[PDB]
């Protein structure tokens, strides 16, 4: 993230940060967003192609 | 003085007496260092990170009558 | 020793009479820099970059009697 113009550290060098966002994965916390729902060992709900909340609901 | 090194860039701690650095006095550190500095690099003149120690202190003394404000 | 020259870094090349570099000679040789080389640029000392020729030649000689060790 230093300056690749003169690609050295210096007083010049430093600038702008960078804000980064891992995605990690969870069992059961409840503020991340659900991906799969499993009931003992098994799965509960398939979807063979892209899901869309909204779009589904119109559908319904 | 203290004079710190960085790539580039040079930044010069000074104090007076009282451990301060007037305006006055910076701009004379300056314009003196102007003929000094070296050629495509940068000077700065800044003031030395003065911390004034408050000490409250409690002296037993042994003669009583002696006790007084001088 | 060779100066070798970039913008806003310097390399100092330098050898003793064998062609090496000695840690101990480079961190003389960074010393006596301190004094001379420019505030605020890069250095960096390094040893030559040395080529070390083994040769083996075969001569013949007219009097062939002054053939020896010497």
């Amino acid at each position: 993230l230093l300056d690749q113009t003169s690609g050295v550290p210096s007083y010049f060098s430093k600038g702008a940060d960078r804000l980064e966002e891992k995605m990690s994965l969870t069992v059961n916390d409840p503020t991340s967003a659900t991906i799969y729902t499993f009931m003992d060992g098994d799965l509960y709900i398939q979807s063979t192609n892209a899901e869309m909340d909204k779009i589904n609901k119109v559908l319904a | 003085v203290y004079v710190y090194e960085e790539t580039g860039h040079i930044t010069v701690f000074a104090h007076d007496r009282n451990g301060n650095l007037s305006d006055t006095l910076k701009e004379d550190i300056i314009d003196a260092l102007q003929d000094y500095r070296p050629s495509g690099i940068m000077l700065d003149v800044t003031g030395v990170e003065k911390e004034e120690v408050n000490v409250s202190a409690t002296v037993t003394i042994s003669n009583k009558s002696r006790i007084g404000d001088t």
